[PDB]
């Protein structure tokens, strides 16, 4: 008879949110956290909100903070113990419901990346796939399989401080995957974009997004690249570069984009 | 906009083409639409990233050749012999054309396909793939990218449709159709699970891209969004939905927690082994024996355990040795797997088997449609008739290329071909600059006072208790071995449960991300589906593809080969009945560089 405390938020109400107590019998529930919150919604108190579709983690929905660390409920294990079982919404999010974030900016913040292969030449008629090499394939490796979970985000005591001026970790990877990815060939202008002293320099190496990462993926690392590749490739044309895709981008819809 | 519908808040737009769904087959049709020049929205549940095309793990089928020798007319001839002569063979030549170029156009968006020594993409062998129309061997046309091919199509359909700036109504669930008198889709009626409002969005061209409704049984590999919305949407707006009997069981699913293991590990190596240690699948299938299609792998795996050969302490479920192969191979080819077992079944693939159980995957059946994603009303004298407004891509429809069983790696195909395809044929009906559509005066109206009476509903019956008794029907009563008093008792039941709706209650009243509402909404789109599916299958008294009647053992080609369709008789769930009528299988392609692969054994 484990005992789950549950944030709770009526969007309506508008009362201060508060941490609710339940029991469960482990024996008649799934090993892990998400069955747990299924069958006190389904048996005890169905009012209770949380987005999951997945159950395997594939997804990337099921993003929660369970016992002070983030992580995905689908693959996070239920731990019996006398403690309490804490579950709250993504740390530091605007909470549409229960435990429903917010995660508007951040599927914001991703379409200013343009993460789309780009292209001087439009493939030629006659022409097949791209060449890329397995060695090259290899480099977008740890770095294609992020499901935008949004917990490495939401770990960031730089995201935390700074949420509208700092793409965050996830964003910052799937940046160096697009400028990793030997297909492209406007390298020179996404890391002249990247190199912002908020949009990328507010990384301080914490580490809690690879210390909480659902899918075992290093952003932390990443960002190190980035950096390293931008200091060494810097030249004074760079912004003029910027400036220059800007103008191309003239005629976009109203949305993030390059700028 | 501003109006006020019943109390609601209701809001109007007027585009000239609106797609449900931002899956594999929604995000594909809008990209294309907007690159036509054509005014278009794309409502959608989740984030487009979370749709279930991302769970997929095998691939796309295309005769790339990059592995071998290959011609498109072969994959054409598996598909047809897959379909088990009930899919359309006009649609499986227009999806197998093209299945060249469709991938290699995912390739340019920048999809992180693996490569080969030559810089080519990497194919794989799959269940269900000849060369040289069956005379030659295994052919490897699975063009993957790891264990994660699915979260690689989504993410990049999700890039182009940025690319293209799609307008996305993300968390918006959609309730009904707007239908004229005439009988014209005008539209759809969405609600925003972040605002609470409603929203009446008008086109001239709707294109229904929701997915399946396998969360219909116990245990299914589909996730929990998988409810058929926009299958209900069509059944409530009178119009047909084809070969709902056919639910195709994936061999290999983790056991129990109905997990999916991909038919590549198979493909890569892997073997079915039963209590006894024999890789028991040469008995069946003996030509293909673990690459079978993947319904007579199925039948094979439970008449094993039925039979008393199965693996286990309960002796309930087979086993799939992966350990044989290198581990590099399994390091490289299935990154995926290895740790999905390692947590939902605590096994080391490298030095374990892994215990799996056939469990619901796929749904044939869906909207029909015809060659051009072109939703059917299909009437006695005109079987090719087609809603004026209406389009379908994706599981949620039904073109029947995959007819009976689908094989592994064509569905995914099956959301790029037809997505583009319905983006194609909106553009030469819909010009890219059209006056507005004008949405009917009483538009909405039933839809509000439904939402309005299921948010209100204070009954004995809960949704979640419902909803179990629903999947333990359909998992018990339409089994992979159905029999036909099995059939007619659940089809019993299945009647029961829909005049148990009107008894359903929900506690939460308030309209932002209210789950416990949309999850009723969603059991009326389930209990539908899963009635006519019921029905359907009764219906038919013979033993083809996925559909296997113990009863009818043998195809009956000369009075089944046709197309099984099922209408709801009034709109509401808890006052109609499920009648059937049938439509006939379109046998000849479309050109003449594919032949009539006329009908014969499926030995496999
Ligand atoms: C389940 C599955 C399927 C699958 C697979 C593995 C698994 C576990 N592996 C495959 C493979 O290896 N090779 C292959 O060829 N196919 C494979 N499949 C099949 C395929 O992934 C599925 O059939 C898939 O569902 C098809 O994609 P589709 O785009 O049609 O559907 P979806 O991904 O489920 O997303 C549908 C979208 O519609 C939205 N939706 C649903 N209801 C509504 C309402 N009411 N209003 C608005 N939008 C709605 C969903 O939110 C989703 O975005
Ligand atoms: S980097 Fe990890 S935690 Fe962050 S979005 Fe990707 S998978 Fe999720
Ligand atoms: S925790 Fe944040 S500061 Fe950098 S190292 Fe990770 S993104
Ligand atoms: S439900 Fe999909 S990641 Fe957990
Ligand atoms: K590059």
């Amino acid at each position: 008879m484990q005992t789950f405390r549950v944030y709770r938020y009526d969007p309506l109400l508008q009362d201060k949110p508060h941490m609710q107590e339940f029991n469960i019998d482990l024996a008649q529930c799934g090993p892990m956290i998400l069955d747990a919150l299924i069958k006190i919604k389904a048996t005890q108190d169905s009012t209770l909100a949380f987005r999951r579709s997945c159950r395997e983690g594939i997804c990337g929905s099921c993003a929660m903070n369970i016992n002070g660390k983030n992580g995905l409920a689908c693959l996070q294990y239920i731990e019996p113990g006398a403690a309490p079982i804490d579950i709250q919404p993504l740390p530091h999010t605007y909470v549409l419901k229960d435990l429903v974030p917010d995660l508007s900016n951040f599927y914001n913040q991703y379409k200013s990346i343009e993460p789309f292969l780009k292209r001087r030449r439009a493939k030629q008629p006659g022409e097949k796939e791209y060449y890329q090499s397995i060695e090259d394939r290899e480099k977008l490796d740890g770095m294609y399989e992020c499901n935008l979970c949004a917990c490495c985000m939401t770990s960031c005591p730089s995201y935390w401080w700074n949420p509208e001026y700092y793409l965050g970790p996830a964003v910052l990877l799937q940046a160096y995957r697009w400028i990793a990815d030997s297909r492209d060939e406007f390298t020179t202008e996404r890391m002249a974009w990247i190199n912002d002293s908020m949009r990328l320099y507010r990384c301080h190496g914490i580490m809690n997004c690879t210390s909480c990462c659902p899918k075992g993926l290093d952003p932390a690392k990443a960002i190190a690249k980035m950096k390293a590749a931008i200091a060494a490739a810097y030249e004074p044309g760079w912004t003029k570069i910027v400036a220059q895709e800007s103008i191309a981008n003239k005629k976009r819809e109203s949305g993030m984009m390059y700028a | 906009a501003a109006a006020a519908a019943a109390g609601y808040a209701v809001h109007d737009h007027f585009y000239d083409a609106v797609v449900v769904g931002a899956g594999g087959a929604g995000l594909r049709a809008a990209s294309g639409l907007v690159a036509h020049g054509l005014k278009t929205a794309c409502i959608s549940k989740v984030f487009p990233t979370r749709s279930h095309t991302v769970a997929a793990q095998g691939g796309i089928n295309a005769a790339l050749g990059n592995m071998t020798e290959d011609d498109w007319r072969w994959h054409a001839y598996d598909t047809v012999k897959g379909s088990d002569w009930l899919g359309d063979q006009d649609a499986i030549e227009h999806m197998c054309r093209l299945a060249p170029q469709v991938v290699l156009e995912l390739e340019s968006y920048g999809l992180p396909f693996s490569r080969t020594k030559e810089g080519k993409i990497y194919q794989r062998a799959f269940g269900g793939q000849s060369l040289k129309f069956g005379k030659g061997g295994q052919a490897y046309r699975c063009a993957a990218a790891a264990d994660r091919t699915g979260h690689a199509i989504l993410h990049t359909l999700y890039g182009m449709s940025l690319k293209y700036d799609c307008l996305f109504f993300i968390e918006y669930f959609a309730l009904d159709l707007i239908m004229d008198q005439d009988g014209s889709c005008k539209g759809v009626i969405a609600m925003s699970m972040e605002d609470g409002s409603i929203h009446r969005f008008g086109a001239h061209q709707t294109v229904i891209a929701t997915g399946g409704y396998g969360r219909a049984y116990q245990s299914c590999t589909s996730a929990h969004t998988c409810t058929g919305d926009g299958g209900g949407m069509v059944s409530r707006a009178g119009l047909p939905l084809q070969d709902l009997e056919f639910v195709q069981f994936h061999p290999t699913g983790i056991f129990p927690a109905g997990c999916l293991m991909t038919e590549g590990c198979r493909g890569e190596g892997g073997i079915l082994r039963n209590s006894e240690g024999e890789p028991f699948m040469a008995r069946y299938a003996p030509t293909a024996k673990d690459l079978a299609s993947r319904d007579v792998v199925s039948r094979a795996m439970t008449l094993e355990i039925r039979e008393g050969r199965g693996v286990g302490p309960n002796k309930d479920h087979i086993y799939l040795h992966l350990d044989h192969l290198p581990a590099e191979t399994l390091r490289e080819r299935l990154p995926g797997i290895s740790e999905t077992a390692k947590i939902f079944a605590g096994v080391d693939v490298t030095k374990e088997p892994i215990p799996v159980l056939p469990t619901v995957h796929y749904n044939m059946g869906g909207i029909p449609t015809n060659w051009k994603a072109q939703c059917l009303n299909p009437t006695s004298s005109d079987p090719n008739k087609i809603v004026p407004g209406l389009l379908a891509a994706g599981e949620a429809g039904s073109a029947s290329v995959h007819g009976a069983n689908r094989l592994g790696a064509n569905s995914l195909l099956d959301l790029v071909v037809f997505g583009r395809t319905a983006a194609d044929t909106v553009a030469e009906i819909v010009k890219p600059n059209s006056p507005p559509v004008t949405l009917p005066k009483d538009a909405g109206g039933g839809t509000i006072d439904r939402f309005d009476k299921i948010r209100h509903a204070k009954g004995p019956v809960s949704t979640a208790d419902l909803r179990s008794k629903l999947q333990r029907t359909m998992q018990t009563r339409a089994p992979v071995y159905r029999n036909g008093d099995d059939l007619k008792k659940g089809c019993e039941e299945v009647r029961e449960i829909m005049k148990e709706y009107k008894d359903v209650g929900i506690k939460d009243r308030t309209l932002v991300w209210n789950t416990d509402l949309i999850e009723t909404l969603e059991l009326e789109n389930l209990i539908t589906q899963a009635a006519q599916t019921i029905v359907s299958g009764e219906a038919r008294k013979e033993s083809r593809g996925a559909h296997a009647r113990e009863d009818f053992t043998e195809r009956d080609d000369k009075k089944w080969m046709k197309h099984s369709l099922s209408y709801q008789t009034k709109p509401h769930v808890e006052e109609s009945d499920i009648v059937l009528k049938y439509r006939p299988v379109v046998d000849q392609p479309l050109d003449s560089e594919m032949h009539h692969v006329p009908p014969a054994k499926r030995v496999y």
